[PDB]
């Protein structure tokens, strides 16, 4: 018992999922994307009046509108800052609308001299301020009683006015111009079922509904592999293999009225005799089982090669009888799907005690390393035309790579497709069948030359089954999107031949095919899953486009690669190897990013120095001169140290300084009084105090740099004086010109202009959006005694 | 010097690829290259002529960005752009006749014009474009 | 005017990019304005010759979209292609040498042509590209 | 033959539009091209010269693929990628005077080197670019 363990540890590197049979509900919940819809027009900034100040004075009896960021989380440090804008983004990802209809937001204008309507709640409540207070001009108070929409119920355009920030705007003209919903009709569905389907007689298509203009959709993406999966990532492809092993194998058809098992095996037992000399005698026979072997491996054969997952073969030596049926299954089904070191084994064993004993040579050593399989060094060793004409297809029965509309599949001959490669199994196994056997005994002769026979009377209903075979193959591979690329997995889904001969034996003449809610169902999941590959990968290329673009170093791109991979839903995460999960993120970082993802990119780069320096909790840097400059003037703060500019300064990064973490020169150039701008995105402290001033307070909160060495605890103060807030009297009353030693390096805001942030948006009345394009067809089937392969000519010709 | 051939490369075809009407991926990554042109430009001020008849002139940069959120783009957004555009080649005109008329007999190959020589920072290597002439 | 030359610059770089075995980022943003060529047209009906021995031809247009799906391009979706460009190459013959032949006297700055006065509605506006010529 | 154009006009490309402090989305098209070259031309080897007094020269290619991930373009990705220009630009000229040096009589319209026989190959189509000249 050394076998379960050395066998554990290749299973541990594969992250298949233990309950084998748990993988087909995980498939099944794969969902198409809900159509988003949005309510709110996005909005970032908001206007808000503020009190404004005279030159060298007091508030005024009036206030002014300005332009704030709503909810400021600005967070300090320039790496947290544009940390934040990352956030940001992946929170316009998650809640872009698929489609906008402007009627269902729109609300009436309490103002408006006609019934007139704006296009949301909140572009009524500024716009009903501005209607109010006693500043604004004659020719906009007389406007917004006047503004109007229009309707057009005809074309389906509608246009509402807007008050929107001209940031604010961007965005919604994006999601307006640039949504993913386009028109259906008959002709589109239509060429939406696979091509087969579209041109075969057994099944019965046409439209029972009327579609109006006013129907939609949306293409979900159907694009190829971008990232290869099939030659490096070993461990990687073998889930993939098993997932769709499991599923197609839940859509073959069962068998249908096979022969009676109880005049089966009375048949076999008294046709080959067992006592002659074989010490088994009753553990022969297994194939008893119809609904569990015949069944399954009509389902093994099918599914397997659906799913291009390899077999390996199980069987017992000294058993002839599994061993015939074992030349059926060579000669019909390819040798790339087997394991080419449990193919030999089988090929070695049919010729030893058969193929060379049928002629009296001698047996073969074949010295396991040579590019020949012992199929194809008996071929040339014999001389007879019934034989070598088997051994000649049998060795050379390949797929055949080649491309329908866009998927690569693998297929196989004409004479596998009917069933006339059969006609030649038979006169080969019929041919030594009366073979004389040189130095057998004539007891264990007599059983194997009638056990073939067995097999070689049955023509005419394996002649049909595999017929049937193809038939079942060749449908349900029109179902399928993602190429079937052929390589040998790790793991191997095992094969009984006990399973074949219990096929081979049982059959009847009844036939199965697939009906269209089958095949419409194995439809729908190919294309599901597909799209949520493709969707998943243009999210993880975004996010590490995006945060090596907005310099984050130490983002750490193993946690994308592991959200990649569980919203797959096929994949234990957690036992994928170290190099493939590496050897995964260097192929995402080498891939173009999808527009859609980018114009938003885009969009937010160009605005994230505006949304930064309007945030009420930061202020983006200092500088220290060492000399008595005066104050400024300003009608937002009274009197302030504001600075506009760096000129004439040192910039010294603060973050720059933190990760170096040797200061040397921020040590000096405070000891020695040097002049300095300390660029950064501190936050602050406002100051209201003329004491406070005088007192020199602004210059005694930089020796902390040079005692904790961090910069994390930096927090200089804004001096904002004025005649309400605190004792002006110190200014009004003296003569002497307020003066400072340091500016905080901050912007003022800007104010709201009318006929700069109003806007005109345009969209349509009304829509509907269908997924699910498939019920819109109804599906027949023609009875299943009448049913016709490719050639227009009809399957189980038995009956 | 790099960077004057950059400035008049995305002035030319800024006039040939933004019309009136075309769809916006034709200029998807024009734009990109004109907007990060301002960024670069603004805050800065030039002084060019003074030899010969050639007049002075003061030049100021102070302008604002252009949209990125049209499908098809319009006379609103063409007619915007054009006053900007209009200001640059300005600009450019009279720093190459500063330089074409200047002339040094030690080291030659240095720009000469007090506009050139102030271009040629690391400040002003961001506006760089193809140079494929 | 300004859409004949649009017409003709996009069916120069469909003969040029569209090459079998190209990546298909080469072309992903011609395929976007051959496809909204197409759009345009379809529908519409033309006329063009009839003075001298110029024949008279009859132009319509029905034509489907290319496909947006590929990574390299291969020889379907070359040949696909080549017989829908052959057959605008050949409408844009027909219109230039209507153009060349006809003239007027009071202003011979308008199109002459019963096909180029058509083209000339905001209509065909969209099929505008980049006038660098 | 075709693909001979396509190496010379993604090497012309390369020396014009990768400068220094250029805008990522400037070149974002032609780095897909770039490595996708090198992906095709690795693991093989190549043999000009060999009559009159062209010498014998062996081309061998094991490079490595360009960044995909700055947002303006630095010294560093410049001065890396100009060592593999300067050694596929030495390798054309070596095939171009080995072409330009052979004829036969029967076709002559067929390549006759050794090393543009080897690149019409189906394996080497994939580096094809647009055919503009």
């Amino acid at each position: 018992h050394q076998k379960e363990v050395q066998y554990e540890i290749l299973q541990k590197t594969i992250p298949t999922f233990e309950p084998k049979e748990s993988i087909l509900k995980k498939l099944e919940d794969i969902k198409p994307e809900q159509a988003k819809k949005q309510t709110k027009l996005f909005r970032i900034f908001e206007p808000k009046q503020l009190p404004i100040y005279r030159a060298n004075g007091e508030r005024e009896l009036r206030n002014r509108w300005y332009w704030k960021l709503k909810r400021d989380t600005l967070p300090d440090g320039d790496y947290d800052v544009r940390e934040y804008f990352l956030n940001l983004y992946d929170q316009v990802l998650m809640e872009m609308p698929d489609y906008l209809l402007l009627k269902d937001m729109a609300v009436e204008n309490k103002n408006s001299r006609d019934a007139g309507k704006v296009v949301d709640s909140e572009t009524a409540a500024i716009c009903d301020a501005i209607f109010q207070d006693e500043e604004t001009e004659g020719a906009v108070r007389r406007f917004i009683a006047e503004m109007r929409q229009r309707v057009q119920a005809d074309r389906n355009v509608v246009n509402y006015p807007s008050i929107l920030h001209p940031i604010d705007h961007a965005f919604n003209e994006y999601f307006l111009q640039h949504q993913l919903v386009e028109p259906l009709n008959n002709d589109i569905i239509f060429n939406y079922i696979p091509e087969r389907i579209r041109n075969d007689v057994n099944y019965i298509l046409n439209m029972d509904r009327n579609l109006p203009s006013t129907a939609r959709y949306i293409r979900p993406n159907l694009l190829q592999d971008r990232l290869n999966l099939h030659d490096n990532f070993e461990s990687l492809w073998d889930t993939i293999t098993t997932s769709n092993y499991i599923l197609a194998r839940s859509v073959v058809p069962d068998l249908k009225e096979l022969v009676s098992t109880e005049a089966q095996i009375q048949k076999m037992s008294q046709d080959l005799q067992l006592e002659a000399l074989t010490i088994q005698s009753e553990t022969q026979f297994l194939t008893g089982i119809n609904s569990q072997a015949a069944n399954d491996c009509f389902k093994t054969l099918i599914a397997a090669m659906l799913s291009q997952r390899t077999m390996s073969l199980d069987f017992v030596t000294t058993n002839y009888m599994s061993l015939i049926s074992g030349m059926w299954l060579l000669t019909v089904i390819p040798n790339d799907m087997f394991i080419r070191e449990s193919l030999v084994a089988c090929q070695l064993a049919i010729i030893n005690t058969i193929v060379y004993p049928a002629f009296g040579m001698q047996r073969m050593h074949y010295r396991n390393g040579d590019p020949q399989t012992p199929f194809q060094i008996a071929e040339q060793q014999i001389q007879n035309f019934q034989v070598a004409n088997w051994l000649h297809f049998v060795n050379y029965n390949q797929f055949r790579q080649v491309v329908i509309d866009g998927v690569l599949n693998q297929v196989l001959n004409d004479n596998i497709r009917n069933g006339h490669v059969v006609n030649q199994l038979m006169e080969a196994l019929m041919q030594l069948s009366r073979q004389q056997f040189p130095t057998m005994p004539v007891d264990y002769k007599r059983s194997i030359q009638r056990g073939i026979l067995l097999l070689s009377n049955r023509l005419g209903q394996l002649v049909d089954l595999t017929r049937l075979l193809s038939y079942n193959y060749e449908t349900l591979m029109a179902c399928i999107t993602m190429n079937m690329q052929h390589v040998q997995t790790l793991t191997t889904e095992k094969l009984q031949l006990t399973s074949v001969t219990s096929l081979c034996m049982l059959i009847g003449n009844a036939t199965v095919i697939p009906s269209p809610q089958t095949l419409f169902h194995y439809y729908n999941v190919n294309v599901n899953f597909h799209s949520n590959y493709n969707e998943r990968i243009n999210d993880a290329v975004a996010i590490i486009t995006a945060a090596n673009r907005l310099n984050l170093y130490q983002k750490k791109m193993k946690s994308i690669v592991e959200d990649f991979l569980k919203r797959l839903q096929i994949f234990d995460v957690a036992r994928v190897p170290d190099d493939q999960m590496y050897r995964l993120r260097d192929r995402l970082r080498l891939l173009p990013v999808e527009i859609r993802r980018l114009d938003i990119f885009n969009l937010i780069a160009m605005n994230m120095e505006q949304i930064e320096r309007a945030s009420d909790k930061i202020a983006q840097g200092v500088i220290i001169a060492y000399r008595d400059m005066q104050l400024e003037r300003d009608e937002m703060y009274g009197y302030v140290n504001i600075a506009r500019n760096l000129d004439g300064f040192q910039q010294i990064n603060l973050e720059e300084l933190m990760r170096s973490g040797d200061y040397a020169q921020i040590t000096n150039m405070l000891l020695n009084n040097q002049p300095v701008a300390l660029v950064g995105a501190l936050p602050f402290i406002t100051d209201s105090s003329v004491i406070s001033l005088i007192a020199k307070l602004d210059a005694t909160v930089f020796a902390q740099i040079v005692k904790l060495r961090k910069v994390d605890t930096l927090k200089p103060i804004l001096y904002k004086i004025n005649s309400d807030s605190n004792d002006f009297y110190l200014v009004a009353n003296y003569d002497w010109i307020p003066t400072s030693t340091t500016k905080v390096y901050k912007q003022v805001p800007q104010q709201f202009d009318f006929r700069a942030s109003m806007h005109m948006l345009t969209s349509n009345l009304t829509f509907t959006v269908y997924s699910d394009l498939l019920a819109f067809v109804s599906a027949d089937t023609v009875e299943p005694i009448n049913a016709v392969a490719f050639d227009n000519m009809r399957i189980m010709n038995e009956l | 010097m790099d960077v004057l051939y950059s400035l008049s490369k995305t002035l030319k075809d800024a006039r040939d690829k933004i019309v009136e009407g075309t769809l916006y991926s034709n200029v998807s990554d024009l734009i990109q290259q004109f907007n990060q042109m301002i960024i670069t430009m603004n805050g800065n001020e030039f002084q060019t002529g003074g030899i010969g008849n050639l007049p002075i002139r003061n030049w100021n940069f102070n302008f604002g960005l252009l949209g990125t959120t049209l499908l098809n783009l319009d006379a609103n957004y063409v007619e915007t752009a054009r006053n900007t555009i209009d200001y640059f080649v300005d600009f450019v005109d009279n720093v190459c006749m500063d330089e074409m008329v200047r002339e040094s007999q030690r080291n030659g190959i240095a720009p000469q014009s007090d506009s050139l020589r102030k271009l040629s920072a690391i400040k002003f290597k961001r506006i760089n474009f193809d140079n494929s002439s």
